[PDB]
DNA sequence: CCCCCTTGAAGACGTGGTTTACGACCCCACCGCAGTGAGTGG
DNA sequence: CCACTCACTGCGGGGGGTCGTAAACCACGTCTTCAAGGGGG
């Protein structure tokens, strides 16, 4: 019970907040743009073409 | 506790050396065997003894197990 | 002690079922049919969630559970 | 007294940490180069022979 | 003191008939530091 | 135009009513081996 893990299948995808939040943003740098449009995309307050 | 319980075991070994072959036979089968218990009925017919006649003699090897152990 | 968003949502589907079993012919509002669904949700999610173990399984001790907060 | 003792394990691990990994490998080197090593006189006074 | 009975019953292990009981589902009209970012103005 | 900040951020020291299943049994019983005693100092 020491070594074994499982594991949850989520209903829609989430992002991980280390890739996310972490100075610098490696979302951000790869898709080139800002964190805040990020941050407002995620959390459900504007869309994104 | 694995010291101790493995000395005391082979103080068993060493007293059941001592009883009669018919008798270790006894012990050993009711006792001893995990995969059957045999009854006292069943030690009779192998042996053409008497029901009673099997559980009586355990009780005196007993004592001779009892003996040597003790000693 | 639980989250407001947590509650809301248990309330929710609470009010869908009542939507579903909704018959108009009764003449009575939908805000007095659908007040003992969605405050059924909102019960039973805080017996569940309370404590990191559920408090109140069987039938009496779900009954205590409501009245000696008050008692 | 009480508050210095603080900033002296830090620096004292900031440099114990900087330093860990260097060990002595060789038993000699082709270099020739070096330093020039000379007494410090400050305001007259020969502080190091 | 080896041997086969006796003879009366004490417990021994299920056992799923019989019967509660749990659990679940349904309705309810400081500290200084450094890297970042706009944000100019040019 | 790229220079030159400066505000910003992050880092260390509530009701009732049914149903199914692993518990939860009290009877259930017949098996075991409990065995009273039997004889060879």
């Amino acid at each position: 019970r020491r070594e074994r893990m499982g594991h949850i299948e989520l209903a829609s995808p989430t992002a991980h907040i280390w890739f996310l939040k972490s100075l610098p943003s490696r979302i951000g740098l790869l898709l080139d743009m800002p964190l805040r449009d990020i941050e407002r995309v995620l959390y459900f307050e504007s869309y994104v073409v | 506790d694995d010291n101790w319980e493995e000395q005391a075991a082979n103080r068993l070994t060493d007293a059941m050396q001592g009883l009669d072959e018919r008798s270790q036979d006894i012990i050993r089968a009711r006792w001893l065997d995990e995969d059957n218990k045999s009854t006292l009925q069943e030690l009779a017919d192998r042996y053409g003894v008497s029901a009673e006649r099997v559980r009586q003699l355990e009780k005196n090897a007993m004592k001779k197990l009892r003996a040597a152990i003790e000693a | 002690g639980l989250p407001q968003a947590d509650l809301i949502q248990e309330g929710n589907i609470g009010l869908m079922k009542a939507v579903r079993r909704f018959n108009p012919e009764v003449g009575v509002r939908l805000v007095s049919f659908a007040v003992h669904w969605i405050k059924a949700e909102i019960h039973e999610y805080v017996l569940r969630n309370w404590r990191i173990v559920k408090v109140a399984t069987t039938k009496a001790q779900r009954k205590l559970f409501f009245n000696l907060r008050k008692t | 007294t009480a508050l210095k003792t603080a900033n002296s394990g830090y620096l004292t691990r900031r440099l114990v940490d900087v330093a860990q990994d260097l060990v002595v490998t060789e038993d000699d080197c082709g270099t020739h180069e070096g330093i020039m090593m000379t007494p410090v006189i400050e305001g007259g006074d020969v502080k190091e022979p």
